[PDB]
């Protein structure tokens, strides 16, 4: 009966918030002071935490989920009674982990050898990505691009074909029709008096919103192609799909490395204040104190005190072995900290706002039950970080914080260099982000059979992205699997949804801030109403659905992409003038070979 | 939770004051002596108990809870729990989780 489940979950919370703490503390202590003793000590803490959570799952199964009247205790049972794994035969559980561990090692250890010099070989990140980020030699890039797929991608293909079976048996045994729908499960909402949402309804709202982005994207594609024809003469058709090896990395995921090739007005220096930070003699403490001044200026709470001593903002004075990768940490017990190794830079001033914007989210739902202390969906959690960096990147913020002079002036040509540099990150990836998820949603349901996995992929790169194979491919490759998110089993749809929600939140706070200008100039400062509408959504955690948290900030019960397009209307108006004599969109029939 | 008129897990099951309390409440932060990095599980608390307390019941009685209709003779498997838990006090806790 229901009231027993309240008391069972009260036991779980008071047990879990402590096991979670000393586990995540041992993980922190390892990350900041790496030794094999610290590896062992963090691993067997993570072990004893996992061992508790799975025992409590079989004890949570004991409760009838359908009898629960309370919605909050019901979310906590549903999230603990989940089976996830185990449902398999144990030899198929062992085989699945063996395959995942094998795709993980092949992706990370993967060497590509130079055919000119078979004694020299490159991992993925050192040298092989660097050619794709900084070379302008079409043949050196094409060599790195096709060698990654023909040397490493061909080893991931035969693993992916067995992983797709084991994932779908597990999803079915959990009663989802396929493992693509198991992932979608995050967004599911039921019984909440008009705020409900289906797993499948995500696919229709993605495909309804994405075709409002296509008009903006097709002019950005045409402009990028018209510039790349000067970097790569004869290699590109003025109506062609873009060859994949030219797009700034190993996959073409973001177009942002093409800024230096594509720039509107490069003789106007796109703004920096790193020089102002070093001439004002700022340090890691100042960098974060002027970031804190922004959150208290919008009316949010300040650092949880013990943050300042228990955080690491700098690489130590001791020659310590540590991971300096910037990360906001929550460890429970109200213990919020931030691990990074900052260097006096505006990129770091803006990462300080981005990561502090994660801590500022965690603190609002600290009063929720433990099982509910997460974002309203997997997309919101980076989107609530970035809107602080959007604020801090403005020249209005930078002149109020003393990083720009009172006599510094913004010219139109600086604004369009800025918005194009943004669009190559924010908009250029959205076809790839819908398409890679569409391909996995089609693979897990079997709408693409294994004699069409690679056939369908390059028809979709050509149709949805306007991007084309430099060399023909076949079912002995797996170009999707040549990527971390596909080889390490990570659902990508959180990035599309987060990139929509981000601009809805931006424009809702802009209206509260009485904002008189274009959406991109907008600063979250000295505004009170904005902080109040923000905090009243931030403090809900998982307890209320994302479908309701949106109408709290934005006024809308679902995702809307108009605000993202309204960040870019000044740029799109310019791109149209830069495309009048040109061809817009692409021919799917064209190939570079 | 420590007052006349207040409610909560302590105020129902550990420490009640009369709602017209003749007296005062004093408290001070004790991270610097009550907590150590190993987890000072020394302090316990009544997480579960039947009915409710009266004011000033220091009821040391320690037997397994049991909710709804189940018998329970120890083991504490399901719907029945040992009534006490420790505080996990550590000097690295945040302010509201400090001793
Ligand atoms: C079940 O729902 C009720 C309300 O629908 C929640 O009751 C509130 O509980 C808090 C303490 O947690 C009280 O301060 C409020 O005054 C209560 N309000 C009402 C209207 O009951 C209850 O918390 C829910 N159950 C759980 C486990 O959260
Ligand atoms: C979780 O997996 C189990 C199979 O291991 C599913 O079947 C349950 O079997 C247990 C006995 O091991 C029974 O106590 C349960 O009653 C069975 N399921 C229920 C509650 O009907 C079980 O269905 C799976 N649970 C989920 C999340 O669907
Ligand atoms: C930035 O603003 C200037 C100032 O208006 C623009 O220059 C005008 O451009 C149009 C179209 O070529 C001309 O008809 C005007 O005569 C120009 N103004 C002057 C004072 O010469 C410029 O085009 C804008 N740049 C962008 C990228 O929008
Ligand atoms: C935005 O907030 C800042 C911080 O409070 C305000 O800065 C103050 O500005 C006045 C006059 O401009 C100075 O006398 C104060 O010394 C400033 N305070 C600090 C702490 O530096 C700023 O005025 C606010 N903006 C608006 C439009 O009110
Ligand atoms: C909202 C709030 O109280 N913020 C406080 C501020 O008042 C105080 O001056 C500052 C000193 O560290 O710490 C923070």
């Amino acid at each position: 009966i229901e009231e027993q489940a309240k008391t069972f979950l009260d036991k779980f919370n008071h047990e879990a918030e402590d096991l979670f703490y000393q586990s995540s503390l041992a993980s922190w202590n390892y990350n900041t002071n790496i030794t094999e003793e610290n590896v062992q000590n963090m691993n067997n803490a993570g072990d004893k935490w996992s061992a508790f959570l799975k025992e409590q799952s079989t004890l949570a199964q004991m409760y009838p989920l359908q009898e629960i009247q309370n919605l909050t205790v019901k979310l906590q049972l549903q999230a603990l009674q989940q089976n996830g794994s185990s449902v398999l035969s144990e030899d198929k559980s062992k085989r699945l982990n063996t395959i995942l561990n094998t795709m993980s090692t092949i992706y990370s250890t993967g060497k590509v050898c130079n055919p000119d010099n078979p004694q020299e070989c490159l991992l993925l990140e050192p040298g092989l990505n660097e050619i794709m980020a900084n070379s302008l030699d079409y043949n050196e890039r094409l060599w790195a691009w096709e060698s990654w797929r023909s040397e490493v991608g061909k080893q991931l293909r035969p693993l992916y074909e067995e992983y797709v079976v084991l994932k779908n048996e597990m999803a079915r045994a959990n009663h989802y029709e396929d493992y693509g729908d198991y992932w979608r499960g995050d967004y599911e909402v039921n019984g909440v008096d008009g705020y409900d949402y289906s797993r499948g309804q995500l696919i229709e709202d993605v495909e309804h919103t994405f075709e409002e982005i296509k008009p903006l994207y097709e002019h950005l594609h045409a402009y990028v192609r018209a510039k790349l024809m000067n970097a790569y003469p004869s290699y590109i058709s003025p109506i062609g799909c873009l060859p994949a090896h030219l797009l700034g990395d190993m996959w073409g995921r973001f177009w942002t490395n093409l800024y230096s090739l594509t720039v509107p007005f490069g003789q106007k220096p796109n703004i920096d204040v790193t020089d102002a930070m070093v001439d004002q003699a700022w340090d890691a403490q100042r960098i974060f104190k002027e970031a804190e001044k922004f959150f208290v200026s919008v009316g949010l709470p300040n650092m949880t005190q013990g943050f300042w001593e228990n955080s690491m903002l700098t690489d130590p004075g001791n020659v310590q072995k540590a991971v300096c990768h910037p990360t906001a940490w929550d460890l429970g017990k109200g213990d919020f900290r931030i691990l990074m190794c900052t260097k006096v830079t505006m990129d770091d001033f803006l990462t300080a706002h981005h990561e502090m914007g994660h801590i500022q989210y965690d603190m609002a739902y600290a009063a929720q039950p433990f099982l509910l202390r997460n974002g309203a969906n997997e997309g919101f959690h980076e989107a609530v970080g970035e809107i602080m960096s959007l604020s801090a990147a403005t020249p209005k913020h930078l002149k109020s914080i003393g990083l720009l002079s009172p006599d510094f002036q913004e010219d139109n040509e600086t604004e369009i260099n800025f918005l194009l540099k943004q669009a190559l990150t924010i908009v250029g990836t959205l076809p790839f982000t819908y398409m890679l998820e569409k391909w996995r949603w089609m693979v897990f349901k079997g709408e693409i059979p294994k004699d069409q996995w690679m056939k369908k992929w390059w028809e979709m790169k050509r149709e949805i992205v306007g991007v084309v194979e430099p060399v023909p491919h076949d079912e002995t490759y797996c170009d999707p699997a040549s990527l971390f998110h596909v080889s390490n089993d990570y659902s990508f749809i959180r990035y599309y949804t987060r990139t929509l929600y981000q601009f809805q939140f931006q424009e809702a706070l802009c209206q509260a801030a009485k904002h008189e200008g274009p959406l991109h100039k907008c600063d979250i400062s000295n505004s009170t109403e904005a902080g109040q509408k923000l905090f009243n959504m931030l403090r809900l955690g998982k307890s209320e659905p994302w479908t309701l948290a949106l109408e709290n900030v934005v006024g809308a019960k679902n995702m809307n992409v108009r605000p993202l397009l309204n960040y870019f209307e000044p740029l799109f108006t310019w791109l149209k003038d830069q495309n009048k004599n040109s061809f817009v969109g692409w021919s799917t029939d064209w190939s570079p070979y | 939770q420590i007052a006349p008129g207040q409610t909560g897990k302590i105020a129902d099951y550990n420490y009640k004051l009369p709602d017209d309390f003749t007296g005062c409440v004093i408290a001070w932060n004790s991270n610097n002596l009550d907590s150590k990095v190993g987890g000072n599980y020394n302090y316990l608390y009544r997480l579960f108990r039947k009915s409710n307390l009266k004011p000033f019941e220091r009821d040391i009685s320690t037997e397994i809870y049991q909710a709804g209709s189940t018998p329970c003779n120890g083991v504490e498997g399901f719907n029945c729990y040992f009534p006490l838990q420790s505080y996990g006090f550590q000097p690295t806790n945040g302010v509201g989780y400090q001793p």
